């Protein structure tokens, strides 16, 4: 009968988000995943109104609307944001026990998100300035490490440092930054390595102060 | 003209069959967004409009004028699709279902939507909607340019991004800024709505950049060295991205200018300043050439009263027994007649407001110092009112509910002793009786007084709240001339309050007023009104006074929340900033006259408050604001000129002594070194305002504490009746007082 019909269309419906749900969180792709919904939302369309008016398909037409809402959560979840410290809190936070290696998008999206959507966004702006921070230290050491010297001949008696306005700029620029970075929710994650380049530039901030004067002093005596 | 011709070019596209009144409709409509948008006052908006009319029935006659030319003239393709025409209310319809989604997103603050709002956000949309659609907007603080640029930005999927200057800052800064925002609009291909005010432009070396910017599409020279090389590197990514494989360098270059001007609108946000927009003119022609620029300054009176009706929704201003004055005073010209108590509240509002524009004017033309006046000191206003009205409502619940459990005390007590009496000490009892009645009698008068205080609240409310946000830049005759105008006004309207209102004692209390004496304060009517502004303000208050006894005034106010004296010249500033945001102390800054843009995000009370934390945005960092955290502007020279847009951030508190302050001053000392009596009688009347009511409050309390213990022992010798009886006699000299107001009165006026 249309019942029995509909239990049917309905059984291939859930065999279809089962099948989907299997893919792990890792190789779940936001745009693809959309895109299948989308399909699947037209799919469930493309039934009669007499099988529409049943209460299941409505729960289940229901039930992907909510992951259509959810799926900018899902998109901001699947990013280089939430690491494993982020994956960490919100676990704690919602008291559920997954694995990372195991995780998929049907644990994920048993939880309801749409509901959990204020912790959701919380750990994104967390996570978002940890990021902000671990990418501001990554230039860090990817311009100090880099940087040369500006060796310079002098009448073919030796080789001199020009270029201290530019290396001097940068230095107070980055004192400054490193100081007030201590301001912040966000300082208390990688405080150590913070002090430690704090040391850094202290010393070379020290010992090129004193190398500026020497250098301009040795100058104007061997002249 | 050209633009006329594209825009309607444009409209006509989408459509296949149209008829001449709707060709008519959008030529319309094209001329008011090209001609009467950049229009400054009313008269020439008139004229434009009168004229549009005249011009199109001259050439095209044998057409129906109701429909072709409409008077809500109103484009856009939110609604359906195609740029068809959208009535103005299903489009407010749709603008506050967006608002409220917004609100759900982003900017949770209330916006009223009015008729100017909704022009506005459409023109925004407009030339948002369009390649190279640099953007000018010219109004006076607060009008809504900058909150309304994002709004449609956000509606757009533009992504806002505003840099913020701050003092030092040097070119550099800004040239790296330009190169994150162009890497982030071509490169990586999101549209961006790039915003600014004024305190950024006023520096003339990025105008050149921006000119550059804005005329070619694209900046030379802001892109060399290694940073060229890598923006090579984002860039051959981003072809790839958009199926554009290409690999010579200048080819992909000219791919990225074009994804700049495709994916990139400039708005500027500025204040309306003739010689500053001619300077503008001259040192940028872009600006006027690429930039379409829309003109709002002050809110309509129609905007004011909805804004008003809008803000006070939660305050009850609903009384029954309202009786509507004949001729009645009105500014808001389609105010319902007749109108409520809250429609009438409302009014008032938007009659203080013009009023005071009017005394600004005024002033300027006796060629006094004026300070710019912008709708923000409506909404501060607006919210002094709700928060005066919430605080006196509230105390005298509590007063009431006081006094009856205190009848609730007295009744049980009259019947415990007439139980005593069931079983020289029956005279004892029966003298307790009437005592007992007589006091009873004396707190249903004072019910009645309370009932009446009640009636009062709303009238005295708006009178506090308006003096408060509204006046303190003004000397002494100034603020009491604006009282007075206020005061006759809100008589005019039948509306209940005090005649006889005294400003410095109805907004504080004795112990407050103590305090402020220990501290260096001279007891004088216009510092006692300064401090009772510096106890009570939403915006951040700016001090103005050449002796400097405000300053210290406010550290000795301060100095157990370790309050810290910085300027703007030293710089520390910024660091001292930071301390006071992660402590929470109090911060009185000297110096305002060289002002640093940093605290502009402070003054704007711009939080960020997500997953229990709230967030104030100083430089590129987040800071955890402290929540017991109080800036304070100072400076020491009267004859200065601030900026409007400090002007509309900050309550002006102003100290400088002038012809009436200091003869009130005089004649006080007068009055209190050679007609004591007089000064004690002065006393007596002023302090009548709630004082002597509130030390009666106190000795009731302290008496209902000793009642509670009833139980054999408070019968010593039968009569505890000497608390009551010393009750009774300070009750009888404020009742005598109360009586013999008006004598007294009369007599202080003579002296
Ligand atoms: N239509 C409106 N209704 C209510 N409040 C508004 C409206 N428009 C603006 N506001 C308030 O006024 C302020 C406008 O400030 P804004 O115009 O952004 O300053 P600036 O123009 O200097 O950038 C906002 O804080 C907002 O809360």
């Amino acid at each position: 009968q249309d019942l029995k019909g509909v239990w049917s269309e309905l059984s291939k419906v859930w065999e279809q988000i089962d099948q989907m749900k299997e893919q792990p969180w890792v190789s779940v792709q936001p745009r693809k995943l959309r895109q299948n919904l989308d399909a699947l939302l037209n799919q469930l369309k493309s039934f009669p109104a007499r099988l529409r008016q049943y209460a299941s398909y409505e729960f289940v037409q229901r039930l992907l609307k909510g992951y259509m809402k959810i799926n900018m959560l899902v998109i901001e979840l699947k990013s280089e944001a939430l690491k494993d410290r982020h994956w960490k809190q919100l676990m704690k936070r919602l008291h559920v026990n997954w694995v990372v290696s195991e995780l998929t998008l049907g644990q994920i999206w048993d939880v309801d998100l749409q509901k959990n959507e204020a912790i959701v966004k919380d750990v994104l702006l967390v996570a978002q300035g940890e990021m902000a921070l671990e990418e501001f230290l990554k230039q860090i050491r990817e311009v100090w490490n880099t940087y040369e010297l500006d060796l310079v001949n002098y009448q073919n008696k030796c080789r001199l440092i020009r270029g201290w306005d530019d290396l001097f700029n940068k230095v107070k620029e980055h004192i400054n930054s490193v100081s007030a970075m201590k301001l912040s929710p966000y300082y208390k994650v990688f405080e150590e390595d913070a002090l430690s380049w704090e040391d850094k530039l202290n010393r070379i901030m020290a010992l090129f102060d004193v190398w500026i004067d020497v250098q301009r002093r040795w100058v104007y005596l061997e002249g | 003209m050209t633009r006329w011709v594209r825009g309607i070019f444009e409209a006509l596209r989408p459509l296949e069959t149209l008829p001449v009144e709707g060709l008519i409709r959008i030529w319309a409509h094209e001329a008011l967004r090209l001609f009467q948008d950049r229009l400054v006052e009313d008269e020439e908006r008139r004229w434009t409009d009168e004229n549009i009319d005249t011009v199109a029935l001259k050439h095209f006659p044998n057409i129906d004028r109701e429909k072709a030319m409409s008077r809500p003239i109103l484009y856009s393709n939110w609604l359906s699709k195609d740029y068809i025409p959208v009535d103005q209310e299903e489009l407010r319809d749709y603008v506050k279902a967006r608002l409220k989604v917004f609100y759900e997103e982003e900017l949770d603050v209330p916006l009223v939507l009015f008729n100017e709002v909704l022009d506005h956000v459409l023109r925004i949309d407009r030339i948002f909607r369009q390649p190279q659609g640099h953007l000018l907007l010219i109004g006076v603080s607060g009008a809504g340019k900058t909150t309304l640029s994002r709004f449609v930005a956000w509606m757009n999927g533009l992504s806002v991004y505003q840099i913020k200057v701050h003092r030092k800052y040097t070119g550099e800064d800004f040239d790296e800024d330009l190169r994150t925002v162009l890497r982030r609009s071509g490169c990586k291909n999101e549209k961006i709505a790039f915003i600014m005010d004024e305190s950024n432009v006023l520096d003339s070396g990025f105008l050149e950049r921006m000119n550059t910017l804005l005329a070619n599409g694209e900046v030379p020279g802001l892109f060399e060295g290694d940073e060229y090389a890598t923006l090579m590197t984002q860039c051959k990514e981003g072809a790839q991205k958009e199926g554009l494989m290409l690999d010579s360098h200048e080819e992909l270059y000219k791919w990225f200018t074009s994804q700049v001007i495709r994916n990139l609108h400039v708005v500027f946000t500025m204040n309306p300043s003739s010689e500053g927009l001619k300077d503008r003119a001259a040192t940028s022609p872009a600006l006027f050439n690429r930039c379409v620029l829309n003109w709002f300054g002050d809110w309509s009176t129609e905007a004011l009263y909805q804004v008003g009706k809008e803000f006070t929704s939660k305050m009850d201003l609903e009384k029954p027994n309202y009786i509507v004055p004949d001729y009645m005073p009105v500014v808001y010209d389609k105010l319902p007649q007749p109108p409520s108590h809250r429609e009438a509240i409302v009014n008032s509002c938007v009659f203080v407001h013009q009023t005071l524009h009017q005394a600004n004017a005024r002033l300027a033309k006796r060629g006094g110092r004026t300070m710019a006046i912008t709708p923000r000191h409506y909404l501060d206003f607006i919210n002094h009112y709700a928060n005066l009205f919430h605080e006196k409502r509230s105390e005298l619940e509590e007063q009431q509910m006081h006094l009856n459990v205190g009848l609730r005390k007295i009744k049980e007590t009259v019947d415990q002793v007439e139980e005593l009496r069931r079983d020289a000490k029956v005279n004892r009892s029966t003298a307790l009786l009437k005592s007992l009645s007589a006091e009873r009698e004396r707190w249903e008068k004072t019910s009645e007084t309370f009932k009446n205080q009640m009636s009062t609240i709303a009238g005295d409310c708006l009178l506090s709240a308006a003096f408060i946000a509204y006046a303190g830049y003004f000397d002494q005759q100034m603020r009491q001339n604006l009282f007075t105008t206020w005061s006759h006004h809100l008589q005019q309207a039948n509306i209940q309050f005090r005649t006889d209102i005294a400003r410095t004692e109805y907004l504080s209390n004795a112990d407050e007023r103590l305090r402020w004496q220990a501290s260096s304060l001279p007891a004088d009517d216009l510092c006692t009104e300064n401090a009772i502004m510096l106890k009570r303000f939403n915006r951040y208050p700016l001090i103005i006074d050449p002796s400097g006894q405000a300053t210290e005034f406010i550290m000795n106010e301060y100095k157990d929340r370790k309050i810290t004296r910085t300027s703007f010249l030293d710089d520390a500033f910024r660091k001292n900033l930071e301390s006071a945001l992660r402590f929470g102390n109090p911060l009185l800054v000297q110096d305002v006259e060289s002002y640093d843009p940093v605290l502009n995000p402070v003054l704007n009370r711009e939080v960020r408050r997500t997953g229990g934390r709230v967030l104030i945005t100083l430089g590129d960092q987040d800071i955890d604001l402290s929540p017991s955290f109080v800036i304070f502007l100072s400076t020491r020279d009267p004859t200065v000129e601030f900026p409007p847009d400090l002007c509309s951030r900050v309550t002006f508190v102003n100290f400088t002594v002038t012809r009436s302050s200091l003869q009130s001053q005089c004649l006080n000392e007068v009055l209190k070194a050679e007609r004591p009596d007089v000064d004690e009688k002065r006393s007596d009347l002023l302090k009548l305002q709630g004082e002597f009511q509130l030390r009666l409050r106190q000795l009731e309390k302290s008496l209902l504490q000793a009642l509670n213990e009833v139980k054999g022992r408070i019968l010593d010798d039968d009569t505890i009746i000497t608390t009551l009886e010393n009750l009774k006699r300070e009750a009888a000299e404020v009742t005598r007082k109360v009586e013999e107001t008006d004598i007294v009165m009369q007599e202080v006026e003579t002296v």
